[PDB]
């Protein structure tokens, strides 16, 4: 099988600045006609891969001037002359010379933007969830940059360790930010045994960590 | 119009079989080479196999990893391509994509169909509101949502106000809980001045268990 080695595996570029991705083929992809059996795909968050370049350098329909494929034989480059927020996603090179078709590891393009502190919201268990015999406390960290964020949970000043799960959305295609949900799982009996539910957030965009809390039974 | 309908996916037990379908609309499949590519959650792209066009003797090739477990065919009378996968293992769990290599829909990929190879049974989700309150207000902005808990397998689709509400929406990736069941939250940030007047419904559909719920999220 032809091996496709992509480089780098990730990069963070500020909009308006250029981006370059390398792809090395283990075998010659050069055709008799001067082209190469090399393609470039972009996969945006929550989407299928989409063609960008084929025949090594031909732009796919609707793909703008700012995107270019170059190289020959074994060494390939995808260039984005001017990076845009919409470009956020994973880029893959692919050989279509022969079967099996083979792809590179993929390159995640992060759109670099200005540091943005999260907006923090806390949701007690719903009365309807409590009715079903279960309790989930949700802490929301909205629209922040960079993605590195830390959430600490305290229940009556007791640090919670192992009873929470986090989920981070992919980089937003428009505003270049991330969002995080942290869920604290407890039994209804434990939820009812305590008063203060606190979510502590640490992020580059906050001078000091921010705490959002509620008291069970509004107390 | 040009379209690629994908189905035949879903939940299957280890050792089981699945027949994926790739239905073409607006163009004739017999004139195109149809490929299949998979992607495990958070992973890269892996070619599975292909079927060449009629003018290319309907020639089939398959990935070495899928060692004599695959059968690609076409029903030209139905204008559909099929990927038959036998003796499925947990590592075959992935989104499977139908890829057209031809005149129309050239190097374009279908939306894909998710294949889950697991011994766990289907479970419809519980849908709970994440009501807006003072604790979920920051300045002149309020956040609200829906907790989509305890379902299996993936996927779950969530929309707001039947697709009319999209701005400020974050449907979080599902996290697999210790129970072996998934859970996700879908949230919206809205103006707080709209809390008592505008209605916010979340439309949840877990197709694997035929669970569709329209849940109104009200303040307090």
């Amino acid at each position: 099988d032809i091996v496709m080695t992509q480089s780098p595996l990730s990069l963070s570029v500020t909009p308006g600045e250029p981006a370059s991705i390398s792809c090395r083929s283990s075998q010659s992809l050069l055709r008799r006609d001067g082209h190469n059996d090399l393609e470039w795909y972009l996969q945006k968050p929550g989407q299928s891969p989409q063609p960008l370049i084929y025949l090594g350098s031909t732009r796919a329909s609707g793909v703008p001037d700012r995107f270019s494929g170059s190289g020959s034989g074994t060494d390939f480059t995808l260039k984005i002359i001017r990076v845009e927020a919409e470009d956020a996603g994973t880029y893959y090179c692919m050989q279509n010379k022969q079967t099996p078709l083979t792809f590179g590891q993929g390159t995640r393009l992060e759109i670099k933007r200005t540091v943005a502190a999260p907006s923090v919201f806390i949701f007690p268990p719903s009365d309807e969830q409590l009715k079903s015999g279960t309790a989930s406390v949700v802490c929301l960290l909205n629209n922040f940059y960079p993605r590195e964020a830390k959430v600490q949970w305290k229940v009556d000043n007791a640090l919670q360790s192992g009873n929470s799960q986090e989920s981070v959305t992919e980089q937003d295609s428009k505003d270049s930010t991330y969002s995080l949900s942290s869920t604290l799982t407890l039994s209804k009996a434990d939820y009812e045994k305590h008063k203060v539910y606190a979510c502590e957030v640490t992020h580059q965009g906050l001078s000091s960590p921010v705490t959002k809390s509620f008291n069970r039974g509004e107390c | 119009e040009v379209q690629l309908v994908e189905s035949g996916g879903g939940l299957v037990q280890p050792g089981g079989s699945l027949k994926l379908s790739c239905a073409a609309s607006g163009f004739t499949l017999s004139g195109s080479n149809v490929h299949w590519v998979r992607q495990a959650s958070g992973k890269g792209l892996e070619w599975v196999g292909r079927i060449k066009r009629n003018a290319e003797s309907d020639a089939t090739a398959y990935a070495a990893s899928m060692r004599g477990r695959l059968t690609i065919s076409r029903d030209d009378s139905k204008n559909t391509a099929f990927l038959q996968m036998n003796s499925l293992k947990s590592d075959d769990t992935a989104m499977y994509y139908c890829v057209i290599r031809g005149d129309v829909y050239n190097r374009q990929w279908g939306q894909g169909t998710l294949v889950t190879v697991s011994s766990a049974s289907t479970k419809g989700p519980s849908v709970f509101p994440l009501a807006p309150s003072s604790k979920s207000t920051s300045g002149g902005t309020a956040a609200l949502g829906c907790l989509v808990k305890d379902y299996f397998p993936e996927p779950v689709t969530v929309s707001w106000n039947s697709g009319a509400l999209t701005s400020g929406v974050h449907t979080f990736p599902a996290v697999l809980q210790s129970s072996g069941l998934y859970s996700l939250s879908s949230v919206v940030t809205v103006p707080s001045s709209s809390l008592g007047t505008q209605t916010y419904i979340c439309n949840v559909n877990h197709k694997p268990s035929n669970t569709k719920v329209d849940k109104r999220v009200e303040p307090k």
